[PDB]
RNA sequence: AAAGACCAGGC
């Protein structure tokens, strides 16, 4: 139920999870629609 | 940048402008007698 | 003068000083069909 | 921009995973304009109710 | 308001007044060029088109100046304008205007710009002299400046987006007191520290250095081929110094033909060690370093930015000084095309394998710092249970930072040391270093063994947060690994917190060099 | 009707939110465009975030030529509600007597 | 104070590359063969390019340059074919060039490619290289693109689309033992697929008397001209500068003396 | 300087406001002279 | 907007000569080879092909500048043997060598197909 | 905690700090603050397990994304007041499991030490290996780095919009600029570059380009200029129209062509126009009629790509022309790598003139070896050396900052798999004779971007141009043919050379010259 | 854009082997392998196909300026 | 278009 030595792909996976869901302007989309 | 004493650029503008006061005024003295050899004296 | 739409991309015929109207198509921006007069251009 | 207090536009130890150390301008603008590490995220606000 | 007009910078006085904007200038990027004159300044085709200077008709040259004047301002080597005596001034660009073409003596033709011509030469954070210089104009193809490369120095420039001004004199007075008064030849030395300004830089004195060693030997080809970019040669080919079983000359015995005149020198090459002159072989020189030139020949030694750079005493300098300004040109000049083209044989680059050490050399420096760290701990553990006396004149915490800095430099130094015992004759990085044409033994230092302590305002890297550098240390951590000292070299990579510590480091020359400079300025504007 | 807001691009409320990639090439906007910017007359403008001092908190700070030992201050401001701010001082008058 | 005499030996030779070697021969004899190789070869290709609709997402000198890059089969008419500078008429005649038609509009709604074969050219002798496929640019449904090119004469010189070779790889002395260049360490270093020592040593023993011989060659035609008409064309073409050189030193030696 | 064992003619400092209003003028000309040296050679550089 | 045309390597518009012959004044019975729109290709051939004379006491090519198209070979021979015949000879033989190497390559040529 | 891990009551922005020391707890829900996402840690092992990355893997049609690891209490944001009272974890392999203890009270481990790079800095390969100034200097420049800055650049009609020919992925790529769409809009192309000293003509920072490879399309690329006008109607009977203005029918009229122009004073797309060529036909009725066309920018010699006319607010005829310039780089153009190593095109050799390897490969770009050892780019070489190995294996090379997984030794090795030398050197034979070239040379392909700093637009000439209105002295700016300056520096400078009348020259008759009437009795002008 | 005739580095024709090289990648061989099927033997030729991003399909997306 | 401001950027 661990990640070892598999942390590599792990943390690359997590990492484009949130870059799909958010982006790159996400700051500023969310100032706007606040 | 244990004597520190400004160097560079703003000593420089210091000795430009003979500020009235200086960051790091510094006065190096010297012992005539015994006191500049003898550690006590000194 | 010939303008082809950016839309529809239907030419229609506007002189100057005439309103930019493209028309069946509803747009106001025109574009200003390349020229027919020829240039050369080498291939380097 | 024109002020020569050379501290705030040193990189702070409280910008590590906040702000990108590498990234700022060059000229009068040096570390005093910063963009975004890649995982920031700005707080939008919330009604503390 | 009228006081606002008559103010400081981009006012009356200081903005039109003692500085304003001139006519007759070009700006462009510049270019290196090693095969023009230490003088000459490559020029595009377009700036001397539009440049143009004013030429007096006289007999002599009432004929070319017509010749010019027929060509008009569509060819190159024409004019744009006449001037006759009354004043009125007559353009050549619109229509062929014959009737206007006549010319008689008195009257001003303003022919473009040709080769010999005399420029001011201007890159303008302007500090000495040597800033602003007058050069002699070449045309070149392309659109950029060229200049030599011992010209690099004076002005400070760099061929990275540099540009450069270019002042065109338009009178034969001010040309002639430019000639005679701002040449680069006649500024090779400075007053400012009785030096030579410009010198051997970079590439052709890498080059030199790996030419004048023992080592080299050149066959017949090459030798003419290297002999005929001597624009100073008499035309004789020197005897080569091994005769058989084949001809074989030296790199110093060919180099000898280039020093003008007769030139005596002594001079000492970077790796000549202290030891050398006070037991034996004190003038045959093992290593072969130090340097004896006598009678205009180098007899023995290898050149370096000792004696071919720019420093008191140097080869270059006894050059300017014994000889003159125009034969010493002359001696840059064939000095960097003779040079360039042996390393168009030789070749010089920098690689992977020249920043990496014997293995037997990484364990050593691993071992040193471990062995640094274990005594940066002691001494912790030392201040932790009060053991630790305060030096007088300091704070415990003073003297504690003393102690730490003093062992972490010890092991920097003593890892810098071994890393440079380790490198080979033929590594890259040891051959710019010794020659001192770019690089230093601390940049060996940080790229093969450790990158070394990383200092904030002259301190070891402050807690930023509460009582710790980074979150990923413990409070009140003030080991080397926390504190910013970084372990890992370049060449092996740097740890996350080592890359921020490192960013922190170069932070602060980033922000001198942008924040000192406007102080310097207003300084040499009040000096001046 | 009191006017017209500017409107960030790819926002909520602009009209190329929820577009897939087909509709927004049929629309000659880049499917790759951020968004995030205002157009202003026809100009692309983008707001920069601005830094300042962290409000309704308290900092102690030490001058070190001010007629203060130290300095204790507080930007305060009313839920951003209104006004831009009202700042206070609490300092401690360093040693000359007074 | 006469000519060595050279020898050749074929190794390997296809449709696209032939591999020879070549001995008892000066070294600078053989890099100037290799340079001609590269510069002096003459070869067709287009350089005039004339646009009457191009509606493709590449503009105008876009398309241009990458038909000029298109490699043209001149393995005959190349040497009969002349310079257009040289040539009496104007512009361009059939003696000095070669049209070039192209005609391609997308009206199904997959994407076309425009490729090699589209062009169309009034003599059956250049054919740009197809006896895959190479592309010009995509049209999407809707666009069109119609021009007219003219092929000229021209050699490397001028510009790398008249260049006739893809990478031509020299080599003389595999392992070295002229010690022309110094291996720090030889042992990391590979031996060379010409290399005739042992596996076990590194560098053969140095040989002061030598001198560089053996010329390992290997030139790779870029489709244009079949890889022996470079060589031959190469040889030939720098014969003739050096003829000229000839004839214009004689007349300048009998107009000086 | 008037504190006894201090020597009255090496001691030295290094503003040069003070040693204007004790020692003169002409040794603030050689003071001025020594503190700019030393700011300039300090790092090694040379100026004549 | 300055780039030269791509025609200045290799041809001679109105005015230059190809070649041109200046003695040098320096040494005794050498010469100066100064060829137009010209480059390597050639210089190294006439400089490598005069070292073959045993009659050639110095013997080179070099380019002024890179930017600019010409060569500058200088010879010097022997008393009583003008370099303008050595250079002429030494022309005379590589047009000899390139000959009988294009003779001996169609012959390796006609060898390995269908052969 | 709880409550914000499930996100029941605190919305995960919220931050909750606690200073124990001073007894204050601190609850943050105010705008503006700065937070980054971190794993949570319990006890020693990650709250992040082998299912969330399972699920994670067929994040496509499973409706499973960030939010969803958010909200299950896995991954947590903290700010930076409460990153002080964090502890951080590097990463988990390493500082997580037992070893020589250092810390057992782990709350928090990064994601990934990368993301503390920005997005100019994420595109660095192997940015650890850099001095930190260069990395500072190729983050600033490669907003400069020429290349496909958006797909619909057909459509938009912007002023100075450079465009490259063939831009390319990256040989050696960071994991980040996937995520940067740096992939599918490259800024640069790799290229074939040998760090050497060939002919000095790349001596300092400059480099020594191809011709050869230039010529066939190596880093060319577009430029288009846009041009907006407005006609508009100001006075009573003054107006503005668009149309071709005759030879006599306009007060003002300049020497320039009108031929070009069509019925309505608009250039069709086309049409080759150069400069000082009038792009709009526009004129004013002066209350015969006054000529107000604009011309092209001084000798740019370009292609008019796209003219679109519309209405603009007021719905007054507007018309906007772009034009394109195809630019060739030349010996005057900038180029950089990925790590600072910036410089300008010294010399283009063509394919003949440059050394070449025993494959016949030569270099497109040669540098300078003297820039290394100074600047501190050991990560130039690093990633020339994985470039090597990369076009060899058929493999991108990840140049993560911090992988510990790939070693100098490990590229050397499988680099000396594939036949070639381990180091990355590589004999050269001379360009121009032919011979070996003594020492062996650094060949492998880096990834090049060009700048946007290019000669043709910043060469400037001035001989008699124009004069300001005010001070009747030359104009200021390149655009205006304005004179270069002769600053207060310069005449001291000047001065220091003893050169008073260049100097007179310089700031009296190079400049404005005048003469004025001045009484003997008073001394004021008469 | 496009894929680039001619590889920069040696002028080997590449322009007609980046469709053959999309398929082969479609179907079974990796890019490695890929690539020596297509005949690049020189890193010079295989890093034109292998680096190269088609942003030519990107730009079909758009409608035409004319139907 | 004129000078004014602002901004970004090169050395
Ligand atoms: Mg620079
Ligand atoms: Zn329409
Ligand atoms: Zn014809
Ligand atoms: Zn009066
Ligand atoms: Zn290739």
């Amino acid at each position: 139920e661990i990640t070892p030595d598999l942390w590599q792909e792990a943390c690359w996976i997590v990492i484009s999870s949130y870059f799909d869901e958010k982006g790159l302007v996400r700051q500023q989309l969310d100032s706007f629609d606040e | 940048f244990a004597k520190n004493v400004t160097l560079g650029v703003p000593r420089l503008k210091e000795l430009i402008n003979i500020s009235k006061k200086p960051k790091t005024p510094s006065l190096t003295v010297f012992l005539l007698g015994q006191s500049a050899r003898d550690a006590e004296r000194a | 003068m010939i303008y082809i739409c950016g839309e529809c991309h239907t030419e229609n015929e506007i002189k100057s000083r005439d309103p930019i109207r493209c028309r069946e198509c509803g747009y106001r921006i025109m574009y200003k069909k390349r020229t027919k007069r020829l240039v050369v251009f080498d291939a380097r | 921009r024109d002020g020569k207090l050379a501290k705030p536009r040193q990189l702070h130890n409280t910008l590590w995973g906040m702000v990108c150390p590498a990234e700022t301008p060059e000229g009068h603008a040096v570390g005093l304009v910063k963009n975004l590490a890649l995982m920031a995220y700005i707080s939008v606000g919330s009604q503390p109710s | 308001s009228l006081k606002q007009r008559l103010k400081g910078k981009e006012g009356r006085v200081r903005g039109n007044l003692m500085g304003k904007r001139v006519d007759f200038s070009a700006r462009t990027v510049i270019t290196p060029d090693p095969n023009l004159s230490i003088d000459q300044v490559g020029v595009p085709r377009s700036i001397a088109a539009n440049m143009t200077f004013a030429e007096i008709v006289t007999p002599f040259n009432i004929d070319r100046l017509q010749e010019l004047v027929r060509r008009g301002n569509s060819q190159y080597p024409g004019a744009k304008y006449i001037i006759r005596d009354n004043g009125d001034r007559i353009d050549l660009r619109f229509h062929p205007k014959p009737s206007d073409l006549h010319l008689q003596t008195g009257y001003k033709v303003e022919r473009h710009m040709c080769d010999g011509d005399i420029v001011i030469f201007n890159r303008q954070p302007t500090l000495h002299k040597m800033s602003m210089m007058g050069h002699r104009v070449r045309i070149l193809p392309w659109s950029t400046f060229r200049l030599n490369l011992s010209v690099t120095t004076p002005y400070n420039a760099d061929f990275d987006g540099d540009e450069m001004n270019l002042h065109l004199p338009q009178s034969l007075e001010t040309r002639a007191e430019i000639q005679e008064l701002a040449m680069v030849p006649r500024m090779i030395v400075t007053p400012q520290s009785n030096r030579p300004v410009m010198g051997i830089v970079q590439d052709t004195l890498t080059a030199v250095r790996k030419f004048t060693k023992r080592d080299v030997f050149l066959e017949r080809g090459e030798v003419m081929n290297l002999l005929m970019f001597l624009s100073t040669w008499d035309g004789k080919v020197p005897q080569p110094a091994i005769l058989k079983p084949r001809p074989l000359w030296t790199g110093k015995q060919i180099f000898s033909l280039i020093i003008p005149g007769h030139i005596n020198c002594i001079r000492t090459h970077s790796t000549h060690p202290d030891d050398e002159d006070s037991g034996p072989y004190k003038h045959i020189s093992p290593g072969d370093t130090k340097v004896v030139v006598e009678n205009g020949e180098l007899i023995m030694g290898i050149l370096c930015k000792k004696s071919l750079g720019t420093s008191a005493g140097s080869l270059v300098h006894i050059s300017y000084l014994e000889m003159g300004h125009d034969i010493t040109r002359l001696f840059y000049s064939n000095i960097q095309t003779v040079i360039n083209n042996w390393l168009l044989i030789e070749g010089h680059t920098i690689g992977i394998g020249d920043s990496i050490a014997d293995s037997k050399t990484y364990q050593d420096i691993q071992n040193t710092i471990k062995k640094a760290k274990q005594d940066v701990i002691e001494v912790i553990e030392k201040a932790h249970n009060n053991e630790l006396e305060p030096t007088p004149g300091n704070t415990l915490r003073q003297t504690f930072e003393n102690q730490v800095n003093r062992i972490l430099n010890d092991a920097r130094d003593k890892t810098g040391s071994s890393a440079q015992k380790s490198l080979s004759e033929y590594n890259n990085f040891k051959s710019m270093v010794v020659s001192g044409a770019k690089g230093s033994k601390i940049n060996i230092s940080q790229v093969i063994a450790v990158v070394g302590q990383q200092n904030v305002e002259g301190k070891r890297i402050p807690f930023g947060f509460k009582h710790r550098t980074l979150p990923h240390f413990i409070k009140d951590d003030y080991g080397p690994e926390s504190r910013g000292f970084v372990e890992n070299s370049y060449l092996a990579g740097l740890t996350p917190t080592e890359f921020f510590f490192h960013a922190m480091g170069g932070r602060e020359g980033l922000i001198d060099t942008a924040v000192k400079t406007a102080e310097t300025g207003y300084i040499q504007r009040r000096l001046i | 009707f009191i006017g017209k807001i500017p409107i960030m691009l790819r926002s909520t409320y602009c009209l190329l939110n929820g577009l897939t990639d087909r509709d927004l090439c049929e629309l000659n906007e880049c499917p790759l465009d951020p968004g995030g910017y205002f157009i202003i007359n026809g100009s692309e403008k983008v707001l920069i975030a601005q830094e300042k001092m962290a409000t309704n908190t308290v900092y102690v700070f030490a001058k070190k030529d001010s007629k203060y030992a130290y300095t204790g201050e507080c930007r305060s401001c009313l839920e951003n509600s209104s006004r831009p701010t009202s700042t206070i001082w609490v300092s401690m008058l360093a040693r000359g007597g007074q | 104070p006469y000519a060595n005499q050279p020898t050749v030996r074929i190794t390997e030779l296809t449709d696209e590359n032939v591999k020879f070697i070549i001995e008892n021969t000066d070294l600078a004899v053989a890099n100037s063969i290799r340079r001609v190789f590269i510069a002096e070869v003459p070869i067709i290709a287009i350089d005039w390019v004339q646009i009457d609709a191009n509606s493709s997402v590449l503009h105008d000198e876009f398309i241009a340059h990458r038909l000029g890059l298109i490699p043209l089969i001149s393995d005959d008419i190349v040497d009969k074919l002349q310079y257009s500078r040289d040539c009496t008429c104007e512009e361009f005649c059939p003696e000095c060039s070669v049209e070039f038609t192209l005609d391609v509009r997308c009206n199904e709604d997959q994407t076309r490619h425009v490729t090699s074969r589209d062009l169309i050219s009034n003599s059956p002798r250049v054919i740009p290289v197809t006896s895959d496929d190479i592309l010009i640019v995509k049209l999407r449904k809707g666009q069109e693109l119609r021009l007219r090119a003219y092929a000229k004469k021209g050699f490397g010189k001028e510009h790398a689309k008249w260049n006739p070779t893809a990478g031509v790889a020299f080599e003389y002395d595999p392992d070295n033992a002229l010690r022309h260049t110094v291996y720090p360490k030889p042992e990391e270093w590979p031996k060379s697929e010409y290399s005739e020592l042992d596996e076990d040593e590194s560098q053969a023993p140095y040989d002061p008397n030598g001198k560089p011989e053996r010329f390992y060659y290997n030139v790779e035609s870029c489709g244009s001209l079949r890889p022996e008409t470079i060589v031959l064309s190469a040889l030939s073409g720098l014969k003739k500068k050096l003829s000229d050189l000839q004839t214009q030193l004689s007349h300048e030696i009998q107009s000086d003396v | 300087l008037s504190e006894k064992d201090v020597d009255p003619v090496r001691t030295t400092s290094n503003d040069i406001v003070e040693i204007f209003t004790v020692l003169g003028i002409e040794a603030v000309r050689k003071a001025l002279e020594r503190e700019l040296y030393h700011v300039i050679s300090f790092d090694g550089s040379y100026v004549n | 907007m300055n780039a030269p045309p791509a025609f200045e390597s290799f041809l001679l518009f109105e005015g230059e000569k190809k070649i041109t012959i200046n003695k040098d004044t320096k040494v005794p019975n050498a010469c100066l080879f100064t060829i137009n729109k010209e480059d390597h290709t050639l210089g190294n051939i006439i400089k490598s092909q005069l070292l073959k004379d045993p009659q050639v006491l110095f013997a080179g090519y070099k380019v002024p500048h890179p930017l600019e198209h010409k060569i500058i070979i200088r010879v010097q021979t022997t008393p009583d043997y003008s370099p303008q015949e050595a250079f002429t000879n030494a022309i005379t033989d590589l047009i000899s060598e390139l000959s009988l190497l294009e003779e001996r390559f169609r012959v390796a040529i006609k060898d390995k197909q269908e052969g | 905690r709880k409550l914000r891990r499930q996100m029941d009551i605190i919305v995960s922005e919220v931050s909750m700090i606690r200073d124990i020391r001073e007894r204050e707890i601190r609850i943050y829900t105010d705008a503006g603050r700065i937070c980054r996402p971190l794993l949570i840690v319990e006890k020693q092992k990650l709250l992040l397990k082998k299912r969330h990355i399972d699920q994670l893997k067929e994040r496509e049609y499973n409706n499973y994304s960030w939010q969803d690891l958010v909200a299950s209490g896995v991954v947590e944001y903290i700010d930076t007041l409460e990153e002080e009272t964090v502890m951080l974890a590097m990463t988990p392999d390493d500082l997580q499991e037992k070893e020589v203890a250092y810390c057992s009270t782990y709350t928090h481990c990064e994601i990934h030490p990368s993301m503390i790079l920005g997005v100019c800095a994420s595109i660095i390969p192997f940015p650890d290996h850099n001095q930190s100034p260069r990395n500072t200097y190729q983050s600033a420049m490669g907003k400069q780095a020429m290349g496909v800055y958006i797909t619909n650049f057909h459509v938009r009609m912007d002023t100075l919009a450079h465009v490259l020919y063939y831009p390319q992925k990256p040989l050696v790529t960071t994991r980040s600029m996937e995520y940067l769409r740096f992939r599918e809009l490259p800024a640069g192309i790799n290229s074939i570059v040998a760090i050497a000293s060939y002919t000095g003509y790349n001596q300092e920072d400059s480099v020594i380009m191809n011709r050869s490879a230039v010529d066939r399309g190596f880093f060319r690329s577009v430029f288009y200029r846009s041009y907006k006008e407005q006609e508009s109607k100001k006075g009573f009977d003054q107006e503005e129209v668009f149309e071709k203005p005759t030879r006599e029918t306009c007060q003002g009229m300049r020497h320039a062509i009108y031929d070009k122009l069509d019925d309505d004073g608009l250039i069709a797309p086309g049409v080759r126009v150069s400069g000082d060529d009038v792009i709009i036909g526009k004129t004013v009725t002066l209350p015969t009629k006054r000529d107000c066309s604009t011309f092209l920018r001084t000798s740019e010699t370009g292609i008019v790509d796209q003219v679109m006319v519309t209405l603009n607010q007021e719905g007054y005829k507007f018309c906007k022309i772009r034009v394109r310039s195809v630019r060739i780089p030349q010996i005057g153009d900038k180029f950089a790598s990925r790590h600072g190593q910036k410089g300008t095109c010294g010399i283009q050799y063509r394919q003949e003139d440059m050394p070449f390897t025993c494959e016949g490969i030569t270099p497109d770009i040669i540098i300078n070896p003297h820039a290394i050892p100074s600047r501190m780019t050991i990560g130039h070489l690093i990633e020339c050396l994985q470039g090597k190995v990369s076009a060899n294996k058929g493999e991108i090379g990840d140049a993560t900052p911090f992988n510990d997984a790939v070693n100098v030794q490990k590229i050397s090795n499988l680099l000396s798999d594939y036949g070639y030398h381990l180091r990355g050197n590589e004999v050269l034979y001379n360009g121009f004779t032919g011979r070996k070239i003594t020492s062996q040379i650094f060949i492998g392909p880096t990834y090049y971007q060009r700048l946007k700093h290019m000669v043709d637009d910043k060469i400037h000439s001035r001989a008699r141009g124009p004069i300001q209105i005010l001070n009747r002295q030359p104009m200021e700016g390149r655009s205006r043919d304005g004179g270069l300056r002769f600053g207060e520096m310069e005449r001291d400078c000047q001065i220091a050379h003893g050169a008073a009348q260049f100097l007179r020259e310089r700031l009296f008759e190079a400049s404005d010259p005048y003469q004025v009437h001045v009484c003997n009795l008073c001394g004021i002008m008469a | 854009m496009i894929i680039p005739v001619r590889c920069f580095t040696c002028g080997k024709i590449v322009g007609n082997k980046w469709e053959a090289y999309l398929g082969l990648l479609q179907a079974e061989y990796t890019e490695g392998d890929a690539l020596d099927a297509l005949g690049l033997k020189r890193y010079c030729c295989r890093r034109m196909l292998l680096a190269h991003v088609d942003l030519i399909e990107k730009l079909l997306n758009y409608a035409p300026l004319e139907k």
